């Protein structure tokens, strides 16, 4: 499963 | 910025035996950016139902896709893939050879 | 049997013609299991392998929610980086992200990945210690400083050493028959006369899984590495792979040559000879 959360560059 | 040119392989899924069902594939790999036009052609006419994989990429970030169609080889009929990309001055056409 | 899970994300800006393109695919070893595409009608995470198809609505709804959150970040990432590099709002740019984990034969964590790339070049990457970042340049370093403050690597160390490896092993037993299988190569040679004093020997490896293979030609036991044409392992389109290797033989010498095939599905390495 996907990672959460994802952070912006 | 980076432009890498598509390698192209056009081949069938199973060894081509005339009269028998198969899939004609055109694997394009190692390109960047991801816009690329890929057609499979039967005696020059562009084949209408061609599907492809979902865009993915390799370790070096270049892209690859598999375009494919259902076909039944004949000794007579000719097949080829035509590819376009910024790195190509003209649409690269590679003809299918069943021994490759 | 060593294994890996990987998530590949591609976003491409479409200046002037809409919102950016976002494609997300997931793979266990060489088998793709999900996909999400921004330009699709469903706007959902979709199964791409049969063994995942039977996951419940909770799995699909949760991964759709997460991949769509992924999608927003990457579109925001296109503007951000364009800012960092003082680019025009006219040209199309690409951001690609990959993360996943590798496990050993014992299915315990071996290493985890988190790499980002702008326009086909490495941007920032988590190092193997899952504690530090490799910032390519000043823009990448602005991002690293944001990711350091956000205690981002620490959050990723837990995913890759935990969750990733955990679901990898769940996918492995849940798709036992599929990705815990091996297909050995169906091998064969062709010989065709290119002219009167010379001919090509092509050695074929077909319907194998996983994609790794060593296909080699030798003459009198010596390696013919620079004198062999070797294609890149292609997909056959049904989940297996294909590959060939060829040498131009001087006629009368076909017997000096041997094709050597190595693949996990082979009890013993193959040595073929045209004869």
């Amino acid at each position: 499963i996907l990672k959460e959360p994802v952070h912006g560059v | 910025m980076i432009q890498r040119t598509p390698k192209i392989q056009v081949y069938s899924r199973h060894p081509a035996e005339n009269g028998k069902s198969n899939f004609l594939n055109c694997y394009v790999s190692g390109f960047h950016p991801s816009d690329i036009e890929v057609d499979l052609l039967k005696n020059g006419e562009r084949i209408e139902k061609v599907e492809h994989s979902d865009l993915s990429f390799s370790k070096d970030w270049s892209f690859y896709l598999l375009y494919y169609t259902e076909f039944t080889p004949t000794e007579k009929d000719e097949y080829a893939c035509r590819v376009n990309h910024v790195t190509l001055s003209q649409p690269k056409i590679v003809k299918w050879d069943r021994d490759m | 049997g060593s294994h890996s899970m990987r998530y590949f994300f591609t976003s491409v800006s479409r200046p002037g013609r809409g919102e950016p393109r976002f494609i997300a695919v997931g793979y266990v070893d060489d088998t793709q299991f999900v996909r999400f595409d921004s330009d699709a009608a469903s706007q959902r995470m979709e199964p791409r392998a049969p063994w995942i198809e039977q996951e419940g609505p909770e799995y699909w709804d949760g991964e759709t929610r997460k991949v769509k959150a992924h999608s927003q970040t990457h579109r925001v990432d296109l503007g951000t980086l364009r800012g960092y590099y003082n680019q025009s709002e006219a040209g199309s740019h690409t951001v690609q992200r990959m993360y996943g984990c590798d496990v050993g034969s014992d299915w315990r964590f071996l290493r985890g990945y988190h790499q980002y790339a702008y326009d086909g070049k490495d941007y920032i990457a988590l190092k193997e210690d899952l504690r530090s970042w490799t910032a390519a340049d000043m823009a990448a370093q602005t991002t690293k400083h944001k990711w350091e403050a956000a205690h981002v690597a620490e959050q990723l160390r837990a995913y890759l050493e935990g969750t990733c490896v955990e679901w990898l092993r769940r996918y492995l037993e849940n798709g036992k028959e599929t990705l815990q299988r091996t297909d050995a190569p169906k091998t064969h040679m062709t010989h065709h006369a290119v002219s009167d004093h010379e001919a090509t020997l092509r050695c074929w490896a077909l319907s194998f899984y996983p994609a790794e293979i060593t296909l080699t030609w030798q003459r009198d036991g010596e390696d013919q590495t620079q004198d062999t044409e070797l294609v890149e392992t292609r997909p056959a389109g049904d989940g297996t792979f294909q590959k060939w290797a060829a040498v131009v033989v001087p006629s009368g010498q076909e017997q000096r040559y041997t094709c050597h095939v190595q693949h996990e599905g082979l009890p013993k390495p193959l040595t073929l000879r045209w004869e």
